[PDB]
């Protein structure tokens, strides 16, 4: 939480290669927030970051099945919290699988949670789809010899409940 | 977005006056959230509709049609049709400014890469298997053969393609590569995703914005409008700014709501498109674009998606008494 | 029967309609509790703050219970709006459903849901529609040489509807997207062109029905 | 973590999927106050001749440190008052 010659702020200090002129004193971004700062004492040019942030999310199977939760930290690095690193953030208490399957419990950015092996929660690229791969030759037709019909149900709201 | 933080910055003070509003704080994230879910529905809607990725098959004999073009890019590390890196340089700091006051980007479900999948599964059965994958398991049938039939739909007698074949493989191809330099040559083509993505940007910036305005109140900081000013007057000033950005919240929550009911319509449209103009034929006059339509080859786009509709357009006249 | 099975035990499939109904009731919800915030006022309850006060200081006070809760109704109103044409949307599906699918048969392509459409029965149910979509789906698939045409005599002969196909000797024509095999006659294809143009054209023999006949 | 999603929720049944909960905060380790006298009260506060109000004596200052203690704790004063100013952040404001 740091005061920089009457200037007060809260980050992270870092090192910084973006070169001030002289005489000027804060950095700054689109937003006129407050970006890199020079340190009198010893002039240096360091940037400024926001904390970890981001939301909790909790990652469960119904609570019918399981009162296990995984938690995912949306959008940090995993020091300032089994754990897991995402591309959606620090993910805790559910093992990493290298298989993939159906997304089940969507989370971000592919991956996707599911209960199933003893049982964990776990975590897994989703596999968009099974794959196939058409058998095709320019000579090649496949024409069915068979059918079924089916009935598939879909369902529409009309018109919700009038107030006044 | 981060109602108690944005509103109130790491003050108590100004937390504890927020909880006299009740449940603004609450709703507002139930409507985001209502927004963020749907988005990866949308992207579901559309570009998932297939059961299953198919691929296309190791060595391309189409006829003469060169699909080098929309295929996925086997060599590069995302792969991604040539035509679709076009499109994602031309679209396009606010990385973590909008990040600081708990304004965040949430990571859209899918991947640019899994989109590139999708489509590239429904370019890959459309190609090979004809429309039939949108009705069930995919039947290969040769490519040349399936254009007999999209002539059939348009009313064009198969015998046509039969014996201009030759011909029409060429104007597809020199027609595929136009869409290259009308991608490359000008960037207002995209414009409705560029809009989409400035807007979006756009209203982030003013929402952002707000927080320097006094709003009535002695400063826009918040330490100093209520830290600085006695315990008992101060209330009555951070209300200005709570008011003020508190209402400030709900303008931006009601532009995306009313902007994503936007998209939630375009949305929709795509998804008939792709269910219609892709995986069937169209016979709906100028719905997939002008021209009596033959097949449509979709293409990602960030945030968006692109159609190269395939269309028959007819030329030369004589004109002939009839009876 | 698979449907009413469904139903039996499923409580997700009507989460279109289920949702519809909460979000209602959700933000109906919220416009009351809204009744007890304070909204920076002395208290949430308008006659305790009149009781308390001589009343030119309770005009400044129901202020802020005013100007909170005309705002939490434009909230909500505004809201409904919105929400409204959510469902005005979906309601005009559903009327190009109803009469699309239902009052004719769709030609659109999975408008009506996957596979070729047949026909729709809709079911009410409380402030939606239930349509039954009943589709044809193909099932059991044969891998098939197949050719565009045919030569005879150095004619070409095309099919009028379906394609010809062979399971590897005898050329049959068939319809398309149902296999039923047919020995090919004039009546089943049309002569256009000759050979040499057609890429992948086979030779072969189209039988005709007329030559025979003559022979007596 | 888990229970915040059952108050979330409202239902002591919490149905599968995710579910956001709270936010965390990072809180900072320390301050970094990185500066690159004495004000003179004793002069101003006990200066032996004050003009009138229609001449009346300015004093620019800065370059020092406040005594904002002893302000309060002089106690002799009638009328003592301070519009946008805290005594407990008068140390703390750097004017
Ligand atoms: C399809 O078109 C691509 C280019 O549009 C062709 O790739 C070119 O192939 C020639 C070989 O004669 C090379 O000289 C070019 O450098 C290639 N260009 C690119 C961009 O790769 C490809 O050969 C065509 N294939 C078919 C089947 O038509
Ligand atoms: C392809 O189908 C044709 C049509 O049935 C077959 O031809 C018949 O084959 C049966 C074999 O049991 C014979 O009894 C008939 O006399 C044949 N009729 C004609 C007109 O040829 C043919 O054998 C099939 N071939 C393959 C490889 O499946
Ligand atoms: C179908 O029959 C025709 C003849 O009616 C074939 O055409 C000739 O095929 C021979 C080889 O068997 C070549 O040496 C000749 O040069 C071909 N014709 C000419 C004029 O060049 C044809 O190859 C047969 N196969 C097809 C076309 O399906
Ligand atoms: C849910 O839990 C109840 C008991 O609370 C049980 O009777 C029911 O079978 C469970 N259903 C599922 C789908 O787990
Ligand atoms: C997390 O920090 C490590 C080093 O501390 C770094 O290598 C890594 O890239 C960081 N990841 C993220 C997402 O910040
Ligand atoms: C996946 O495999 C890699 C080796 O390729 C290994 O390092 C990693 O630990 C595996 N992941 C899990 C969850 O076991
Ligand atoms: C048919 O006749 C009209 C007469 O004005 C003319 O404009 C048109 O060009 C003619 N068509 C062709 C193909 O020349
Ligand atoms: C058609 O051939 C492909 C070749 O891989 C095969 O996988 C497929 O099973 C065949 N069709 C049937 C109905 O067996
Ligand atoms: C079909 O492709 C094969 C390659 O496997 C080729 O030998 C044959 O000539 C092609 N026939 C036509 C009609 O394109």
């Amino acid at each position: 939480n740091f005061n920089f010659n009457g200037l007060t702020g809260t980050g992270v200090l870092t090192e910084s290669n973006k070169k001030f002129l002289p005489f000027q004193q804060f950095g700054r971004d689109i937003a006129d927030t407050t970006d890199a700062v020079r340190d009198p004492q010893t002039l240096e040019i360091l940037d400024i970051t926001p904390c970890s942030f981001g939301g909790v999310s909790v990652i469960t199977p119904g609570t019918n099945t399981s009162n296990q939760v995984a938690v995912l930290y949306q959008d940090v690095n995993c020091t300032e919290v089994n754990v897991f690193q995402t591309r959606a953030g620090c993910l805790i208490g559910a093992e990493h699988v290298n298989n993939s399957y159906e997304c089940d419990i969507p989370i971000g950015a592919g991956i996707c949670a599911s209960y199933q092996t003893s049982q964990s929660i776990i975590a897994y690229t989703m596999s968009l789809g099974a794959e196939n791969s058409v058998a095709y030759s320019n000579n090649s037709i496949a024409i069915p010899t068979n059918f079924t019909i089916s009935v598939t149900t879909e369902i529409l709201p009309v018109s919700m409940t009038k107030t006044s | 977005v981060d109602c108690t933080m944005y509103i109130c910055g790491d003050s108590t003070e100004c937390s504890n006056l927020l909880l006299q509003y009740g449940s603004f704080c609450t709703q507002l994230n139930r409507a985001l959230t209502g927004i963020a879910v749907e988005q990866d529905k949308n992207t579901q809607e559309v570009f998932a509709q297939v059961k299953q990725i198919y691929k296309t098959p190791p060595i391309k004999d189409f006829g003469g049609f060169n699909f080098s073009q929309i295929l996925p890019d086997p060599s590069k590390p995302s792969k991604r049709s040539f035509i679709e890196d076009l499109l994602f340089n031309k679209v396009t700091d606010l990385i973590c400014a909008q990040k600081f006051n708990g304004l965040t980007v949430l990571p859209p479900l899918l991947t640019d890469e899994m989109i590139a999948q999708y489509t590239s599964a429904l370019l890959a059965g459309t190609i090979t298997s004809g429309w039939t994958f949108g009705a069930g398991a995919a039947l290969q049938i040769p490519f040349a053969m399936q254009m007999a039939y999209r002539f059939n739909g348009i009313g064009v007698t198969q015998n046509v393609l039969y014996e201009n074949q030759k011909l029409i493989a060429n104007q597809f191809n020199s027609a595929i590569g136009k869409i290259q330099d009308s991608l490359s040559s000008t960037a207002s083509a995209l414009g409705k995703l560029q809009d989409v993505v400035n807007q979006n940007a756009q209203a982030l910036n003013t929402l952002v914005k707000q927080l320097s305005s006094n709003f009535g109140a002695i400063s826009s900081v918040l330490n100093d409008i209520l830290s600085r000013l006695d315990k008992v007057e101060a209330e009555v000033q951070i209300d200005r700014l709570i008011t003020g950005r508190l209402q400030s919240l709900q303008t931006y929550v009601t532009q995306q709501l009313i902007r994503a009911a936007e998209i939630r319509a375009s949305a929709n449209l795509a998804a008939t498109k792709m269910s219609e103009c892709v995986l069937g034929q169209s016979k709906r006059v100028d719905f997939c674009g002008k021209g009596y339509h033959l097949m449509s080859f979709p293409q990602s786009a960030p945030h968006g998606v692109v159609f190269l509709h395939v269309t028959y357009v007819p030329a030369q006249e004589k004109n002939f008494t009839t009876a | 029967g698979k449907i009413q099975d469904s139903l039996s035990s499923t409580a997700s499939a009507l989460g279109k309609l289920q949702d519809v109904v909460n979000q209602n009731a959700q933000a109906l919800n919220t416009l009351v509790k809204q009744l007890s915030s304070n909204f920076g006022a002395i208290s949430s309850v308008l006659n305790d703050i009149l009781s308390r006060l001589d009343k030119v200081e309770a005009e400044v006070q129901i202020d802020r219970l005013i100007t909170g809760r005309l705002q939490s109704l434009q909230t909500y109103v505004t809201q409904q709006l919105i929400r409204a044409a959510e469902i005005r949307a979906s309601a005009n599906l559903a009327a190009t459903k109803m009469s699309e699918c239902v009052l004719g048969q769709s030609k659109r392509v999975d408008f009506c849901g996957k596979g070729y459409h047949l026909m729709s029965f809709p079911q009410s149910a409380p402030h939606g529609v239930v349509f039954l979509h009943v589709t044809y789906v193909p099932a059991q698939e044969k891998n098939f040489t197949t050719a565009p045409a045919i030569c005879h005599d150095g004619k070409a002969h095309f099919p009028r509807e379906g394609v010809f196909v062979s399971n590897g000797t005898h050329w049959f024509v068939t319809q398309r997207n149902f296999y039923e095999p047919q020995i090919i006659t004039t009546d089943n294809t049309f002569v256009s062109g000759n050979c040499d143009v057609v890429i992948g054209i086979v030779n072969n023999t189209v039988y005709d029905p007329l030559q025979p006949e003559l022979d007596s | 973590p888990l229970s915040e999603t059952k108050c979330t929720l409202k239902s002591f049944t919490v149905e599968k999927g995710i579910y956001q909960t709270s936010n965390f905060r990072v809180q900072p380790t320390e301050s970094i106050v990185r500066f690159p006298n004495l004000c003179p009260f004793g002069e101003v506060f006990n200066a032996t001749r004050f003009a009138s109000v229609y001449a009346w004596n300015r004093k620019r200052i800065s370059n020092c440190v406040a005594d904002y203690s002893v302000l309060y704790n002089s106690a002799s004063f009638s009328t003592f008052k301070c519009y946008g100013v805290s005594p407990t952040k008068l140390n703390d404001l750097c004017f």
